[PDB]
Parts: C-alpha cells; structure tokens; sequence
C-alpha cells in the first residue's frame, strides 16, 4: 500500500487477534498480553462499509426494452438492435471492471492508511519514553506495567511521569 | 528493564482474491461478490403480476385463436410466451409482427370493447375448418369475416369515431384467396381492396391470389394489419372485397407491462427481478445471468464475478 | 520557559455537504454545482440562425401551403416547430413523414429551382377549394396537379436529367379520389399509376379510390414522395393518371441545421445550447434540463445536482451549545 | 483522510483563519499571534483550481440527431430509438456519479495530505529543539520572540542559534 | 568528523508530458502510447480469410455477373468491397439491399447448391446481350430467366421442399419489362404475378411495365427478393408471367464473417485487426485510425494521443 | 504528489542514477559515492508492470456490426445507426481520458510513496545515530567508512555499535 505498513515495516499480520483489525502486543516485567484497538477498527470498518453502501445501492428499474435474441434472420434493423445491446454490456462491463478495481486499490491503502495512524498515534503519545525499532514495535525506555500498558491502549498515558526514568536509559 | 509494544493487524490463514489497479491476483482477508450469477430457475409470482401464456402466444391471444379464448379478460405486467405454443386457427401472417406484439406487450391488456359497425349488403361471420370452435367451422374471435351477399359484394364505408379519452386499437385483416375461383365466389370482384384511415394517415392494401403451402388444410392466407386511433380522430374502413373486419377495439394503456419469451415454470414467492431463466435476487449491483431481464434488476455484465474487497490485505504469519 | 507553535487549517461557518467513495454526504468548505438545471425559458436568436415556424411545420412549408408561403426558399441552422401549427391545403398523408423531415431539416434549406417539365396532352396546376390561394381554389405550390386536357390522359414519361454537380430532391405525389366518378372525370383511366425512377432505383404507387375521414371538405387524399437524383443521374416520371407532379428540385446541403419542437419565445441574447425549454448556458459538464438539445450542450444527466468539492474537509470546533 | 491530519490528530479547523488555507497559531513571551501560510495554501488551491478546469473542459457539439419524443405509437423502431437514448442517459449519468465521488475523496485527501506536509516540513526545520505533542503543536523549548516565530514561518529558522538552550530544556 | 546520507530519486534530462487528475501537462520520466494512429495501409492476408472482391460487389458474386463467376462457392471471413466494382449484366435492383448485403456477408459463404426444378411449358434459360457469356447473350449464372413455350405460358406452381437440417437461402427475381410490346411477347399474359411462400411467410411482387433510364442498353430492370426457408418448411413458386427463378439455395452459416469497403491493397502479414485504412497493430487498448474495424482491436476513440505514465515525476537538476 | 518526497522535500531528481529509480548518496571521510536501491526500485517498477499490462490487457473481438459510412441519404433508420455509433465513441472517449487521468495521477502518487517509504525505513534503521536535516538526507554523528554506508543500505547496520559515539556528537 501507499503508506508502507501493512506488507510493508509490519512484517505479517496477526492471524491470533480475532476481536479486532488493528491492536497491539506488549511485553513487559509482568509477561506477554494482546489488546485490539476498537477506534481504529472502527474507522476502517466505517469506510469499507460506506463504500459498499454506495456501491449496492439500489438497481434501476426498467420494463419494456428491446428484444435481444431473434429466431429469424432479418438484416439491417436486427444488425442494429444487436449492436446496441452488445454495445451496452460492454460499456457497463468495462464500468464494473474499472470501478471494482479503484475501490479496491483504495480499500488497501485505506487500510494500510489507518494502522500508519495508528502507529504514529502511538508514538506521539510516547514522546521521548520511546523509540521506534523499525518493525512496528516501540522499546519503552522504562518499567511499564499491565496499567501502564493499559494506559497507552486507551489514551491516557502521561508521558512526564516516566521521563526522567526514560531519558537516563536512553542516554 | 522496560517493555516492548507492538502494533499490528489482524489476518486469515487463507484469504480471498481481488483486482486492483496493479493487481489482477491480490489476497485480502475479506470480499463480497457483486456480480450476481444465480437464479433459482423459477418465475416468481409476485410483486408483479405474472400471465402465463401456456399454449398461446400474445398475438393469438390478441386475435381469438379459439384455443387462445380464455384470455380475453386478461391483463399483466410480464406476459409469459412459452416455446410450445402454437396456432390453430387460420393461417395468417402480420407485416410487422414484432411491433403489434409490442405495442400490445406494452399495453399491458386485452380489453375489447364491441363496436357496432354496419357491413350492409355482405354475409358476417365466415369461418373455416382450419378454425374450428365446437363441432363446426370457426373463426378469430375478434375479426369478421366478410364474403358476398346474394350475388353482390358492394363497396364497405364505415366510420368510427374515437370520442373517448383513450387510444383505441383496431386489429383488422386482408384475405389472401388462393385461386381466381375462390377471389370471384367470395367477394365478386376480381380483385379486392381494403383502405383503413385516419385523418393524417392511411393504409392500402391489395389481396394477393396466389397457391401457397398446405397449412391446416388451407393454401390461402389472411395478413393482420393495425390502426391506432387517438382521441378526437376518426376511423375509417372502405372495401370491395377481402376485408376481415374489426368488432371492436382494444383499449390501450400505457405503463410498465412487457412480454418475455421463457420456459421457467411460474411459482409462489417474491422476487423484483425476473430472467427467462427464472427470477434472481437484485442485492447486488451486477449480473451475468440474462441480458433479458424485467423489474429492478442488476446490469447484465460478462463476467461471472467480481469481487470487492471488504478488508485489508491479507499477510499471514 | 519556550513557546507553542500549532500547525492548522481554516474552517467556515456554512459548509456544504457532498458525495465521495466512502461518505454520501461529507461536509467540505465548499463545492460548485455540476448540473445545469435552469433555462430561461427563452431561445436565444444567436449564434445559431433560428427559424421560427410560427403556423408552419417545416413539411407544410416545404410542400407549400399557402399560409407557408413566407417561408419559400428559407434556410435554418434550427427550425423551431410550434404546437399551433396547422395544415390548410389539400389533406395529404407522407409515408415516411418523419425520414421526409429529418432529411431536410438537417439539409438546411427549401431552395427551389423550378425545372422547365414538358407535360403534353394534359391540363395542369389543378386547385381545390381546401387549398384556397387568395379568392380562388389553389394548390401546394412546389406541387403540379395534372388532369385529363379534352378527353384523354395519355402515358406520360418524362425526364429531367441532372446535369449538375449538386443532388436534387425532388417532392412529388399521388392523388386519391373518393368515387369512380371523380377517377375517370379527372384522369379517364379508371386506374392511374405513377413510377418514378433513377438508375438504380424505382417507386411505383397505385391509387386507391375511396373515401377517408373528411378534412377541410375533402374524403380524397394525396401521398407525398420523394426521390433523391445524383449529378449524372436522371429522373424519369411514368404516369396514366392520378400524377401529383414536381415543378423542379429542392437543394440539398449538408452541414449543422436540424430541427426542434419547442414552445419557448425567440429572444435577442447569444446562447451556444438550445433546448426546447430555452436556451441554457454550457459551462457546467452536465445539465438535467431536457435530453433534446442542440449546440454545444452540456450533456444530459438524470441527477439533479452534482457538488464537486472545492475545498478541504469543513471540521467545525464543537460547541457547548 | 489518508492521512490523518485534517479531522485527526488536528482537532479542528479555525474559522478565524480567513486570509488561508493552512497556517500558524504560536504563545510566547509576546502574546499570542495567528498567520497563513501561503505556500501550502497555494499548492491545495492549484491542485483543485487544475481539477475543476479539467473538469469543465468545455463541452461537445451536437447538431442534428436522433427524435426522443413520440406523439404516436409505432412499435420496434420507437422501441430502439427510446432505449438507445435511455442505454445513453444512464450511462452518463453512471459517469457523472462516479466522477464527482472520484474526486471529492481525492480533494479530500490532497486537501489533508497539504496539512501533513505543512507539518512534517516545520518539524524538520526545527530539528531537535522541539517536541510534537500529538494535536499539530510542537513545545519549543527555547525562548522564540516575535522575530523567531516569523523566522519559522518565513524558512529562516537556524536550529543551531538555539540548538545548545534547547537542548538544555528538554532533557533533564 | 561525521558523514551524510542523502535519499534521492533518478531524473531524466527531458521527460514527457502527461495528464492526470489536477493537471493536463506535467512532465514523467517516460510514457508509453494508448491511442494507435497509425497503419502500414495494407490488409493482412492471415489469420483471417480475406475475399478481394476486385471488381465485384458481393451483391454481384452472389447474382452471378459473368465477370464475377470467379466467385463461385467462394467463402470468406472478411469480404472486401472495392471502389472500381462495377456491374455488367442485366440492370437490377434490390429492394433493401443493404439487408441482404449483410445477411450474406455475415454468413460468409456463396456456397450455392442446383435443385431440379421443373418449369412446365415455359421455356428456360433466357438472356440478354447486356449480360454476354462468351460472345452470346446470356443471365446471371444464379437465375433462370423463363419465358414463353410456343405461344402460351401457363401458371407455374412449383414447390421444392427444405428435407435438410440447415436453412436454404433462396435468390429470385421479377422482370419489369419496358412496354407492353415485350410483356406479352415474352409472357404472353398483359400482366404478370409472382408469388413465393413458406408456411410462415408470403411475397407478392406485380411487375411494373414502363421505361426507366437507360442503364447497359435496356431500359428494363429486375427486382431481386429473397426467402429463406428453415428444415421441414416448403417453398413454394407461383406465377403466371415475369418470373426470375432460382436455380437452386445458397447454404447459410453462422460465424466470424464480414464485409468491408477498402482499397487498400492486400499483403501477406499477419495482423489481428483490420481497418477500412488497412491493417493495424492491436498492442494498444484504443485507436484513431477509423470507427470501421474487424477482429481483435483497439477501441476507436476520438483523441489522436494518450500518454500512460511509465515513470515517476521528472524533477531535472 | 500526495507524499511530499518526489518534487517536495527532495528537492530534484538525479540524472547520474542511471542503475536505479530510487538510491543513495553520501559524503565520509573516504569521499562520495552513489548507489541504487533496488527493493524500492523494484517495487516501483512491479506496480507500473501490473497496471500496465492490466491497460494492455488485450483488445476485446467484433466480427459483423453495423455500417458506419453511408453514400445514400435516408433518414430516420441511418440517422439512428449514426447516433448509435457517435453515442458510443464519445462514451469511449471519455472513458480513455478518466483511465490516463487516474492512472497517471496514481502513478505519480505511489513513486512519491516509494520515495517516502525508502526516507522513513533508513530513518528507523538509524534510531539515534542521525538526524534528518529535512531536505532527503541524514546527517550522521559518528565515523560511517564505507564499510559503514554499504551496511546502512544492505540493511545490516548495526545502530547499537555507535550510539554511544553519536549520541555524544549530538549532545
Ligand atoms: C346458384 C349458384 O351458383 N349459387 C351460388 C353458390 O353456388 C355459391 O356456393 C358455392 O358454389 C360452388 C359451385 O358454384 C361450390 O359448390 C362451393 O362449395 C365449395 O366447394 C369447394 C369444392 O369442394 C370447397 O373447397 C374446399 O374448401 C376447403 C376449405 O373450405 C372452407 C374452410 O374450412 O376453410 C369452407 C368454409 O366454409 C369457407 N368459408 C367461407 C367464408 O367461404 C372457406 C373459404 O372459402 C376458404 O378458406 C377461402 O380460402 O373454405 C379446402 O380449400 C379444400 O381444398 C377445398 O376442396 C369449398 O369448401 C366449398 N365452399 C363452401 C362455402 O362450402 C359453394 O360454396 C355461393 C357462394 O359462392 O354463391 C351462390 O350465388
Ligand atoms: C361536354 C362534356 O362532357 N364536358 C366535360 C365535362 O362534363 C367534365 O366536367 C365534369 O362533368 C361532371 C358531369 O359530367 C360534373 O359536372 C363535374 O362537376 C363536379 O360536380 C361535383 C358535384 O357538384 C363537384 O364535386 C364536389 O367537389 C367538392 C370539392 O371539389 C373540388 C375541390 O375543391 O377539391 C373542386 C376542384 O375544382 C376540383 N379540382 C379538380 C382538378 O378536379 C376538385 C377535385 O375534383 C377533387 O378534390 C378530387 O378529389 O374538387 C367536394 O368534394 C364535394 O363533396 C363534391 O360534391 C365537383 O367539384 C365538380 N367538378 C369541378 C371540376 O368543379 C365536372 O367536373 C369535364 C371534366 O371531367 O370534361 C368535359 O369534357
Ligand atoms: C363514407 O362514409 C363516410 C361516413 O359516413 C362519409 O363521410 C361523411 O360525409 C359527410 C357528408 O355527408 C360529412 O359531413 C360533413 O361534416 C362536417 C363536420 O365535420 C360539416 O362541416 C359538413 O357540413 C357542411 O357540408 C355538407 C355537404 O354535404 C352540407 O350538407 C352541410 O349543410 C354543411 O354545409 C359535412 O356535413 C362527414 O364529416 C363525413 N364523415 C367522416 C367520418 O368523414 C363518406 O361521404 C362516405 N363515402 C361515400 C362515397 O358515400
Ligand atoms: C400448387 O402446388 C402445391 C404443391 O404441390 C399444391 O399443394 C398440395 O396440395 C395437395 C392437395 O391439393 C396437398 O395434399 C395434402 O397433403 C396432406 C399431407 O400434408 C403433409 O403431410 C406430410 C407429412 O407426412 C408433409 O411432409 C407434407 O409436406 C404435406 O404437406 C395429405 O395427408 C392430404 O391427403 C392432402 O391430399 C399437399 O399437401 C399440398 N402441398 C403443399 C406443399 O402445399 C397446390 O395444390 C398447387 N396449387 C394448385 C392451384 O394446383
Ligand atoms: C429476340 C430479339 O433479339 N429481338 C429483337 C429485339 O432485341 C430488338 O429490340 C431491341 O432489343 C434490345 C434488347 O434485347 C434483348 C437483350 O436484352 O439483349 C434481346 C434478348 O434476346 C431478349 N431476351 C429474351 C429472353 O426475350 C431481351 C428481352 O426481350 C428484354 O431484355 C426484356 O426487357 O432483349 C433493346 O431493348 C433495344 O432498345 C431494342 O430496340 C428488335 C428491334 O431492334 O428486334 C428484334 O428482332
Ligand atoms: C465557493 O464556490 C462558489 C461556487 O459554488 C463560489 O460562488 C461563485 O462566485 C463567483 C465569483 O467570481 C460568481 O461568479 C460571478 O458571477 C457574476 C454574476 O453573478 C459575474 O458578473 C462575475 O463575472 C462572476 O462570473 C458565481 O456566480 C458564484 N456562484 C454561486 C453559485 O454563488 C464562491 O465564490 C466560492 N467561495 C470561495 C471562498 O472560493
Ligand atoms: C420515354 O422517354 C425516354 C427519354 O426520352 C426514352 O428513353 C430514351 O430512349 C432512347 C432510345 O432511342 C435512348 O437513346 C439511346 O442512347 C444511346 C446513347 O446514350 C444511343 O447510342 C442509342 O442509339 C439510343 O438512341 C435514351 O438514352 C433514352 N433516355 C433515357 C433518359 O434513358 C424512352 O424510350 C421513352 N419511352 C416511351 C415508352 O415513351
Ligand atoms: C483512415 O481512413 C479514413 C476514411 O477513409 C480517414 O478519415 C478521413 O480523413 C480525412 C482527413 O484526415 C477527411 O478529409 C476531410 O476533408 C474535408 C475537406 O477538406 C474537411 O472538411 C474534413 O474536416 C476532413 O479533413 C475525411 O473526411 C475523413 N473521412 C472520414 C469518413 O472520417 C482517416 O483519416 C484515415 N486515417 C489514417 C490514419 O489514414
Ligand atoms: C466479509 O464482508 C462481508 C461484507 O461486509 C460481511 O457480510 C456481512 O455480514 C453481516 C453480518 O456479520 C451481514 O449483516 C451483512 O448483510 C453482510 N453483508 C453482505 C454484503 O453480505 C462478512 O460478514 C465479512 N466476513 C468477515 C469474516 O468479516
Ligand atoms: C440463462 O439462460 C441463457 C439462455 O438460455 C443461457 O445462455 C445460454 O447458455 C448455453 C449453455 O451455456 C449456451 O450454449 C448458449 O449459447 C447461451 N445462450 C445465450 C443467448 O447466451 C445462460 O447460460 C443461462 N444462465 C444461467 C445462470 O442459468
Ligand atoms: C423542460 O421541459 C420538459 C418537458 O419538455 C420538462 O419535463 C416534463 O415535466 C412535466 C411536468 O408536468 C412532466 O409531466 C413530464 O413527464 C416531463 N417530461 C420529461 C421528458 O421528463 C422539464 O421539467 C423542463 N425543465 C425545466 C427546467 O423547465
Ligand atoms: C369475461 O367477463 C364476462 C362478464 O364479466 C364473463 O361472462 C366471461 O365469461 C369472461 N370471459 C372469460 C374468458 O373469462
Ligand atoms: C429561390 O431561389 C432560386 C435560385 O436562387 C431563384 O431562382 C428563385 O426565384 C427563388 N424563389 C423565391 C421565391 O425567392
Ligand atoms: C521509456 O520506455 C522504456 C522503459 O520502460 C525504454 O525503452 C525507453 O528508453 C524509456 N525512455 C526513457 C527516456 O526512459
Ligand atoms: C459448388 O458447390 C459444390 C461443392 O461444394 C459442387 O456441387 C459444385 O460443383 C461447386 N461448384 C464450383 C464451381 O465450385
Ligand atoms: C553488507 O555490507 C557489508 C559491509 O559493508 C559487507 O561486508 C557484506 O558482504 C554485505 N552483505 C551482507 C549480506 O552482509
């Protein structure tokens, strides 16, 4: 994708995380834990959703047409008739072609877009508490508990209240 | 001592493959098909309202076919034409077959309102063998047919207006005789002419005399003809000889009725869209089932799938 | 100590909402309008040069009827045909009525040329009392009525070869009586025939005598024809009676001009697009005012309004109100 | 928007901002101050100017063509006459549907893509004397006066005038 | 004492200009072509069966112009009409022509099989000095010219059933004398007739006798029909004078087959796709050569130029 | 471009890279050299191979239709025939305009992102050792021989063996 995390610095995705399309993995003093980031999922759910709404809505309606097969030959006005109708089918199949394939090399940048949020959402939070290793993973310079952990995953980690302790394990 | 915090998305062992821009094969977790390409092969009896032509095709319908009767008072939103029908009545042939049958599709009706025209000086009611209606000799149940009376057959001129607010249909037909002998003994003159008018047009035709191939008995032939009168206009008919007279009209509507040619049997349930072979759900955008549909239904495209991805790409571990 | 920067963007007070992959509506500072959806009501008398048929569709001033009579020779980009228009010459019918039509409305002009025919041993510019030209009985004027000089309606075969380097379209028709009497009266023969023929092509129209729905006083009719002859070709007229003959060609061009059924006023303004609403002006790409149009149109579209984005994402700051 | 910017980690636009589409707010020693930035300003409003031109690439000629209404019923050739135009009307509509979506989305996201730029090119300029504090503002750590702002906004910001006041402050 | 590592792309020293959404000039790296506008103006010989029609109109293959005979049984994938074709046999027309052009040319073959009719008390093979083979008069090969036996030309009724499992192509004709003179000097009724049927269809034609430009020397023509007849239907040909009759059905297919107006020289090559210009490569999705194709090609589109981006943006040094 | 690399904050192209669509360049104390890199190249070069034989995906088949070209005026039944054909050329027309739009815009869009993808991974790769100098190139605080800038684009760089030197140069 456009934004190089999803097949791109994350290696593989995580066939393990059922409850969610993005999350996180820690490790820590205290063991190995795995959390599922539900504003994410949310908004990449959102969108795909969106886009298939607009996509079915719904079919027009016709009634009488023309004919379209014939047990007779005829000639100039059957020639006609046949030529509109393999005309049409082709148009609307090259639409469908086209417009299946943009939404679909959008569907993946959307997403790949959405864990890059993610993870520079992360690491703003972090500030200097952190580095970033290349591999979607962050060092976190310091002792982080299960609440600590907790704290990144729903927004309220207060990153001076760690970085004296961090500053002097980086430096 | 510290921690780790990974960041990271979700997969499946074995995705589903889509197109892209770049890719013709690219595998994302999740997809959904937009191209429907299934029916259930039967003609759903609702929302709209279907008719079964069974043995009868429209036209003979139209016309009275004696085995066509029971349609009479019959309307529709699709009129269904099945592959076994057939006539049995006078062999006949209508210049411009498929826009009678259209215009009549189109209509949505059979509704035939007797009119009282005055024939004076012919016998009414002719009818042949090859038409049978009980133990005798019949005919279309819409047409009159028209031959000599005593030793005459005078000049026909009759007028109808239309002061109703409705368009009238008049199906009407010219006898095809098929010796000189037959022409003389029905109609006296040697040769026939029917004219049928309105203001702004007109249309004449001349009988053909002519041996033809055995059907039902008859070398002869009859050709269907039609006249649409508007409101305010007039018709008129005018002949010496060969004239298969109109009883009436056929009040026309307009609206979303059609005709489809299928041999899906017909079955109790819902369903907007129907095909020849058979009525198909409309919840995806795209089929690939008939270019003949009726109803609201998906595009008719080539290709029997197409897959829009409803995920992210998919990197298993 | 230090300071505070923030990076930002604008927002407005009155957004629009539009349609994107994912949104049906999505709120962005601002959009611009993609279908036209209004006319004035009005055509505009220029560019295009407009011809207004007033009482006149373009067939009853081709064939001359008298009332039509201002419009001989008249060329149009657009003939403009009116709802009141009315016939009041001879009832006719044209088989083919609307091909007759198309092809001279999209010639662009009814030039007449009238041709020096030679009819001998017949009386012509037969009138009626239903084509009244001044105080007297008349006739379609492009058209010549033949009937019978003294007591015979010979053969007639005629030939008009085109020796130019332009096509010529030639007008002409058959006449059908209501009775016998009027049949032989009028062309001896108790059965006329009219063949007209090129190189390479032939109509032939037998007459039917009878009566058909009066009109202006008349049950009979007469059928309009027409023939197209190429430079090197020749018409060639064959006829025993019932002959509504040509008096010359029309001049057919090719180029822009067609023609429009339209109620809407002429007006003195300079508009390229022309419905039969009025004129509309052709800056946006799309327009949901009539699929008929003619000019440098937008084109016809069933939604009506289209927003394309102008303008970023419209994010208010939230309220405590 | 792809990318996260603009209704992301940007609370909110300012409607106090009329002179621009992008720009600065900064608090120092003297007061408050709010300024556009031109340049990024620029780029969006050319970027969408050069789509709206392409857009209303003026329009197609049409003369003489087909009859689309009927004062008379007439059967197989008004049938294809009527679904020619109806075949035609569909699918313009079809394409101006799709065109309009194409481009608000990409309108959207070029519009949001600008603010990234905006953004990461000041935070390169000022290198290691400030810190993003996740909301589109960055806390310099050294005194910046009125000159200093305008230094930044301008391109005229030496990270190394500061480099050693800054440094000082942040780490600690 | 550190060092600098400077990320970086190529550039070119003159790129190409290119469209895209926001800009309809801004320079890549490199583009490649999407509209063909060219042709080498010559029609490949392979992989399609290409018909030169030389001097010949299908129309007058199919007839049988002397100067056509060449073309008998011939079969094609594309048919090619040339603009110096002329016709040099007995002056014809064909009431829509244009349809019958299509319908044979789409069946693409001449394949032409004799049947033994029987024409009683007529005789046969009549012919013209407009129509010479060798140094005498003569018809086209297809036809039979019948005319009167001794003094006296009966009604002629004759059938030649369709005993096969594929359709039969039927090519006839009326003659329209130029006076009354030649109508019953070669059919002694004052007035012909000419009725031809299956079961489900009939044509009447009435001969017009009369002068019409002179075209070869005659002043007479021919009108040329067709009829079709399906497996277990009957033709059937009645007439009491002006008759052209078959010799016989041209066997019809469904396929590839075409026709095409050009000029352009035939060559041995190998190309898919074929225009009225001249054969064309089909590598690119559209083209401007001409709206007129055959086989495997580009769509025709209005622009002359479309550039596909190959590269990234070209920012010279 | 949507990324703000190619034509952004590197400031033009390298006509001397001539091995490659995406490279480096570096300036130590053995002197300069350049060289490309071939994964971004690569998958650059992937992606316009996939769109363009997806746009080269062959030319679809038509054999009989109708006739285009007419000599005779007759009206109604032709004017049909050529609006039928006009209707669907200019449908065509427009549809080959939008495909070379949007592709070409996409095109340019994900050569940027390549660019952008190729600057942030070597920014990872060097964790604390360097800083961005906000025109495409890093400046590196410690002695980088060449041994040193080839691992740094073969990707084997060790950052841990010279922080301790870099981070006394930066501070
Ligand atoms: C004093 C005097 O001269 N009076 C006149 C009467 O004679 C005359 O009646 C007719 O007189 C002649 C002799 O002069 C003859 O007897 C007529 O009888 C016909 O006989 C033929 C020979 O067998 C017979 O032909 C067969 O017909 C069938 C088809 O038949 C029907 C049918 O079912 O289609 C019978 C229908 O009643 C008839 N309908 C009508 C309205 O006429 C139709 C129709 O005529 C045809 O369909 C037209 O195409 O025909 C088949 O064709 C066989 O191959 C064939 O052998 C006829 O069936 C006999 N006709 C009848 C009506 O029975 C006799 O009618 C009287 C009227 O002409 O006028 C007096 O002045
Ligand atoms: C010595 C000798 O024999 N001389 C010959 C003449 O007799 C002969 O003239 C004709 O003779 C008969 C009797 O022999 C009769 O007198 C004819 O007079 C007609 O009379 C009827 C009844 O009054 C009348 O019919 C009415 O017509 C109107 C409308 O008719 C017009 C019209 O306005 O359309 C009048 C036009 O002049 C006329 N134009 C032409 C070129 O003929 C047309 C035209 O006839 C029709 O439109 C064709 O369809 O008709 C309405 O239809 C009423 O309902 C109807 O009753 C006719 O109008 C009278 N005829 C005329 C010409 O006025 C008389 O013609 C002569 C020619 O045959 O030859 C001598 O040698
Ligand atoms: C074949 O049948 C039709 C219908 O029966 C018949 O046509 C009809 O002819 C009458 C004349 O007898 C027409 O009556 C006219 O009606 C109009 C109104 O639209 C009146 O203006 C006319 O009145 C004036 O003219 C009369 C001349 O006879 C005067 O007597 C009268 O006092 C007025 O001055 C006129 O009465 C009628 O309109 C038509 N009907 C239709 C439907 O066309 C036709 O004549 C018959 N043919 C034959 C050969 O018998
Ligand atoms: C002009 O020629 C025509 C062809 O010869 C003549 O028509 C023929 O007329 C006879 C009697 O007049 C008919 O004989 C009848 O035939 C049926 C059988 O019908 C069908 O049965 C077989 C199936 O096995 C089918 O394949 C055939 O095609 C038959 O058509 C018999 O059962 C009856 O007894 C009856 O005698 C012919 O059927 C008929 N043929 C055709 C092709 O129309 C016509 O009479 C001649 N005209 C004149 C004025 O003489
Ligand atoms: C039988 C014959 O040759 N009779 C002489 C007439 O031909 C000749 O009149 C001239 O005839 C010219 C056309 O003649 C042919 C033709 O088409 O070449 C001669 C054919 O034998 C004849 N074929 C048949 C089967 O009858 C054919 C046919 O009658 C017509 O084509 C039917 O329309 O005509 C041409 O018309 C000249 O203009 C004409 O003068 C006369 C007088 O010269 O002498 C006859 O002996
Ligand atoms: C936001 O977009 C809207 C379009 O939907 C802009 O409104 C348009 O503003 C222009 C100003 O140049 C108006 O054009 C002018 O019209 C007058 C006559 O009305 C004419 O004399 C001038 O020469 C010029 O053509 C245009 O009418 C107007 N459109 C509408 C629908 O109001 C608006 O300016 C845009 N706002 C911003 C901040 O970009
Ligand atoms: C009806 O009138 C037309 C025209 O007057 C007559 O047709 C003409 O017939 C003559 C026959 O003598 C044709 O002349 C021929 O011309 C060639 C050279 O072109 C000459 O070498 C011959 O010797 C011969 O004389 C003339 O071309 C022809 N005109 C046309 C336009 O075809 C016709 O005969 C008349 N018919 C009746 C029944 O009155
Ligand atoms: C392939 O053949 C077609 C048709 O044979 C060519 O189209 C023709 O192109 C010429 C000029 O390119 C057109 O000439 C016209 O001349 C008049 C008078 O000067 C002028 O008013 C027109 O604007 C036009 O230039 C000709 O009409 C046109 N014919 C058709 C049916 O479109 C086509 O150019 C050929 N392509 C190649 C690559 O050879
Ligand atoms: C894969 O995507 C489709 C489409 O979003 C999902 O199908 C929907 O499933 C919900 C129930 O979970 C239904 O209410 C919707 O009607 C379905 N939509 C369609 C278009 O069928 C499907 O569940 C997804 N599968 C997984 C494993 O996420
Ligand atoms: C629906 O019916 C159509 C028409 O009968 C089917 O199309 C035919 O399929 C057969 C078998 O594949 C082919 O031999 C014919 O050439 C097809 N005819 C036409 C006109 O296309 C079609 O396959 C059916 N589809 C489904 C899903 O039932
Ligand atoms: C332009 O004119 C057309 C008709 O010529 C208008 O559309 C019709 O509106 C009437 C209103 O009673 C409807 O009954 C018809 O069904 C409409 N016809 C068609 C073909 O849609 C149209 O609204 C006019 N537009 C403007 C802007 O005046
Ligand atoms: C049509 O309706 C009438 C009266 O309503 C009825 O008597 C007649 O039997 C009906 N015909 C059919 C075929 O049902
Ligand atoms: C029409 O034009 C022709 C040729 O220009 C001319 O001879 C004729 O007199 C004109 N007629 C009228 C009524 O202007
Ligand atoms: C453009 O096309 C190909 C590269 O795919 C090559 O043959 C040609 O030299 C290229 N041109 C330039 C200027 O890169
Ligand atoms: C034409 O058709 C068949 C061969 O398919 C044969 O009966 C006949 O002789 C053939 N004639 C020629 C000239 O090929
Ligand atoms: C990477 O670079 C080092 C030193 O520059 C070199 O010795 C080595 O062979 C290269 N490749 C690998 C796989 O280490």
């Amino acid at each position: 994708g456009l934004f190089g995390a999803i097949a791109g610095f994350i290696e593989n995705g995580w066939e393990g995380m059922i409850d969610g399309w993005y999350g996180f993995r820690h490790q820590n003093s205290e063991g190995t834990g795995q959390a599922a980031d539900l504003k994410s999922t949310q908004a990449a759910i959102d969108q795909i959703n969106g886009k298939l709404n607009r996509v079915i809505e719904k079919t027009n309606e016709k009634f009488h047409q023309i004919e379209k097969e014939f047990s007779e030959v005829e000639g100039r006005i059957q020639d006609l008739e046949k030529y509109v109708e393999d005309t049409k089918i082709d148009l609307w199949s090259y639409n469908a072609e086209l417009l299946v394939a943009l939404e679909n090399q959008h569907t993946i940048d959307l997403t790949d877009s959405e864990m890059n949020k993610l993870f520079e959402k992360t690491g703003r939070q972090l500030r200097e508490n952190a580095e970033d290793m290349g591999n979607g993973c962050f060092k976190i310079y310091h002792k982080c508990d299960n609440a600590c952990i907790e704290s990144i995953r729903n927004g309220t980690y207060d990153h001076d209240v760690y970085r004296d302790e961090a500053l002097n394990n980086r430096f | 001592p510290g921690a780790t915090l990974c960041l990271g998305h979700h997969a499946v062992p074995n995705g589903t493959l889509v197109k892209t821009i770049t890719d013709d094969q690219i595998e994302v977790t999740n997809a959904t098909e937009l191209v429907q390409s299934s029916s259930t092969g039967k003609i759903c009896n609702n929302p709209h309202r279907i008719l079964d032509g069974i043995d009868c095709t429209l036209i003979d319908a139209l016309l009275g076919d004696p085995h066509c009767d029971v349609f009479q008072n019959e309307t529709w939103d699709l009129f269904v034409e099945r592959s076994k029908a057939f006539s049995n009545c006078y062999p006949y042939d209508v210049p411009d077959y498929a826009s009678l049958r259209s215009l009549v599709a189109s209509s949505g009706t059979l509704e035939f309102i007797t009119e009282g025209f005055t024939w004076t000086g012919v016998t009414q009611n002719g009818g042949s063998n090859a038409c049978k209606r009980g133990p005798g000799s019949g005919f279309f149940s819409r047409l009159n047919w028209l031959t000599k009376s005593g030793s005459t057959y005078p000049v026909l001129n009759v007028t109808m207006p239309n002061n109703d607010n409705f368009d009238k249909l008049y199906i009407w037909g010219v006898h095809h005789p098929s010796t000189n002998q037959e022409q003389t003994s029905l109609y006296v003159q040697a040769s026939g002419r029917v004219t049928v008018s309105t203001r702004r047009s007109q249309q004449t035709i001349i009988p053909n005399i002519g041996s033809r191939p055995w059907v039902r008995g008859l070398s002869s032939r009859i050709s269907i003809y039609w006249t649409i009168v508007k409101p305010g206009d007039v018709l008129v008919i005018n002949s010496n000889g060969n004239l298969i007279a109109p009883r009436g009209y056929f009040k026309m509507r307009t609206g979303k009725s059609s005709i489809m040619r299928s041999d899906a049997p017909i079955d109790t349930c819902i369903s907007e869209c129907i095909t020849p072979n058979g009525s198909i759900p409309n919840d995806k955008p795209f089929q690939n089932v008939n270019k003949i549909t009726y109803g609201a239904c998906p595009k008719y495209v080539k290709q029997n799938t197409l897959k829009l991805a409803t995920g992210m790409r998919n990197v298993p571990e």
